[PDB]
């Protein structure tokens, strides 16, 4: 019965875990997708800038 | 010879030879006096009974802690205590072994004197050495930097380091340990119709908190879904029958350590009292106390406390330090393991308090040089 | 014992589980500091072109 | 073999063999005791972590330059950074290579007699040789002719010079330079709430001072637009987060060059010693000097400034000279470019100050013939 309770209570323990780890990551994807479209939107910037300077 | 790592400790007394994994007797630190009559006669009744056997004869004794708050309040009793740590749960006479005692921050000088001077006169040690439980638990973590929050069961004390300099200014000792926790789940558990009064059954008390009670992630969720589905109500038997059922009392009890004005205590909670440590120091180490928070200690070991200091850190500090929690999984021998690794390093031999040097100059010698 | 057994190799899974995602989040989040450094590093090279150019 | 050509200065010191196009190595001339008490046991911590180790560990250093003002004020430090500047940046035992040390002008002769003896008694170097940090400058130009304007970072000199012959009434030495910048901008820093006091965040201020702040070509028009419209506010991150954001702020600090009253200084700015040290050349060398102006040193690397200094002096010269304003990309380094390649100079290489001249007339040779 002691091993069992152990048992029990590791499991519970590591899905409460995992619970925290799959929302963080995906919250860190976001926060990283955010970024990346910011970079995006100031490469496009320059790459009109680009487009004009090629008549520079 | 090998020296003797002993850690007094406040409710849990562990020794055993420096240079080992694990403690090798530990047992609670507690000595009760019979307060019964006693008629059968050549039982072999003793005085008495101190460390584990006083936890199985417990009905008829009325236990009492000689440590309240990291301060030693009854000498004698300490040092029966600290008798039969060295002769039965060791059995190595202390006039051939050094010692390391610890002690925690911020205590009265008395209490350290006092503790030499016994150790010096009435055991007879060769030499020993007092030193601040904070640092033994960064040495386990093998850093050298970090913020160290000890929740014991005496006091909780946060010592901030950076490479090797500890930095006295920013010690922030707060008075709410695993005590004050058994005493409010004692008090709240009485709102369901069990009443522990005795100084035993507080031993009962502590064993159900230590084996249901859990830290909430978020609080308010917490207490609105646990009035109104069931799932949380965990059943515990006692010594004797009559199965209890817990319901939010499971983390309420050690909800007291974030929001210390639940037993009336001013101060702010464990979370906060670790951003203002690290605030106190200077602005160029404040990333790298963030990025390595050290928890130790008996009282962190609660289910889910990892990420609720996280997340509550996380709110406090700016967005863009990150904060990492480390919590290894031997946190309650953390000191120990690290006296031990301590009294083994070739560099700390020549420390010791030597007895010449406390025959020249008294039981002061311990603020002087040789911390 | 049939049940410890059980409990024990889900609590086991659970372990290695929580293993894997704290190792692809390490790695998720290395990847964003890596982009955070770009940002850094191209934001740094806008400004020394525009530092240059209204410095001539 | 191969002359060493250090570069003493304030603030960086700069070295590397002759012949190079830029210094071998370049760090802080910064020596900075522990100043907390340090409890780790055997961690390797030194008593002085000097050159740019110790802008890392600054979170728990008292860093104090070992140079205030041109002179050296702590003999020992420079004795210290020396040492570090040749075994362990460069990896050159001195006993094997020339060294060609630079001075502001019109300095202490101490300063100067201390350094050639340090250099042949403790070094032991085999022939060294002092000489003005503006002339270097002008060498790098390739020009030989001009009014070089050294604003380091330690004091601020004006050397003119025509056709090689330098004029020695004509040196205007002022002792604004970076450092009295980063304590008006620290100072100023306090209107907003940023308190920096610790010797530590000095270099924090000076980082906010280099990244962001410009000299304004018009102040009144800047000040006016700065008090109305918001496109001026620049935000930076400290090294714990915490962002700032610096509005007026930007172009007061160095603002301070042109105008010494800021700072309480009585004398004229950068722009009206030029003028001044102009006026007291000859009246045939004057179109030369006006037409070839030469910046150097690290604080004059502002952006803007080299128009609004051609504007002033524009302002105050008389309409029909062409006023011109060297300012070439590579100016922080620019007295070391010099430096190289005099020291590379098949003319130069009988001028060395040996060893054996030093042994007969004593420390007293650097102001002798071997200037
Ligand atoms: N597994 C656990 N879960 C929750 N609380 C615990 C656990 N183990 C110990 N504790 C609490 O910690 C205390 C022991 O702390 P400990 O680290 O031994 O104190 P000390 O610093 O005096 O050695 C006990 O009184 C108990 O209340
Ligand atoms: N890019 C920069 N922009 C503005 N100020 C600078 C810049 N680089 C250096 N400085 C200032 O110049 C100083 C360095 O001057 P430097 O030429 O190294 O002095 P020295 O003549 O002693 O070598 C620094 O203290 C800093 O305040
Ligand atoms: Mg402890
Ligand atoms: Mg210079």
């Amino acid at each position: 019965s002691d091993k069992l309770k152990e048992a029990e209570t590791r499991a519970e323990f590591a899905e409460r875990s995992v619970t925290k780890l799959e929302k963080s990551i995906d919250d860190l994807e976001d926060e990283l997708y955010a970024q990346k479209l910011k970079y995006k939107a100031i490469s496009e910037e320059l790459d009109h800038a680009l487009n004009d300077m090629t008549s520079i | 010879t090998t020296a003797l790592v002993c850690d007094n400790g406040s409710g849990l007394v562990k020794a055993g030879f420096a240079g080992d994994d694990a403690p090798r007797a530990v047992f609670p630190s507690i000595v009760g006096r019979p307060r019964h009559q006693g008629v059968m006669v050549g039982m072999g009744q003793k005085d008495s009974y101190v460390g584990d056997e006083a936890q199985s004869k417990r009905g008829i004794l009325t236990l009492k802690y000689p440590i309240e708050h990291g301060i030693i309040t009854n000498w004698d009793d300490m040092e029966k205590i600290w008798h039969h740590t060295f002769y039965n749960e060791l059995r190595v006479a202390p006039e051939e072994h050094p010692t390391l005692l610890t002690e925690a921050p911020l205590n009265p000088k008395a209490n350290r004197e006092k503790m030499t001077q016994i150790m010096f006169e009435t055991f007879n040690v060769p030499a020993m050495y007092v030193a601040i439980q904070a640092v033994l638990s960064l040495y386990a973590s093998g850093r050298t930097t970090g913020i160290v929050l000890d929740s014991g069961d005496g006091v909780t004390h946060n010592v901030p380091i950076y490479e090797g300099y500890a930095l006295p200014h920013a010690i922030m000792r707060l008075d709410l340990a695993g005590r004050d926790l058994t005493d409010y789940l004692m008090k709240i558990l009485t709102e369901r119709g069990y009443s522990f009064v005795t100084t035993a059954e507080r031993e009962i008390v502590r064993d159900i908190k230590e084996k249901l009670c859990y830290v909430a992630l978020d609080f308010e969720n917490e207490m609105a879904t646990a009035a109104s589905s069931s799932s949380l109500e965990k059943s515990y038997e006692l010594p004797d029958g009559q199965v209890i059922t817990i319901g939010n009392e499971r983390f309420r009890c050690p909800e007291t350590l974030f929001q210390p004005s639940f037993i009336g205590m001013e101060s702010a909670g464990i979370h906060e009292t670790t951003y203002n440590s690290i605030m106190k120091c200077d602005i160029d180490i404040r990333k790298d106390l963030y990025a390595n928070n050290v928890l130790s200690g008996g009282t962190t070991m609660y289910p889910g406390i990892a990420d609720r200091m996280q997340k509550e850190i996380t709110a406090l500090a700016p967005s863009t330090m990150k904060i990492k929690i480390i919590a290894p999984p031997e946190r309650k021998y953390s000191v120990w393991i690290g006296g031990s690794i301590l009294a083994s390093l070739s560099t700390f031999q020549q420390m010791w308090i030597s007895k010449q040097e406390y025959d020249e100059a008294g039981p002061s010698i311990v603020h002087r040089k040789c911390f």
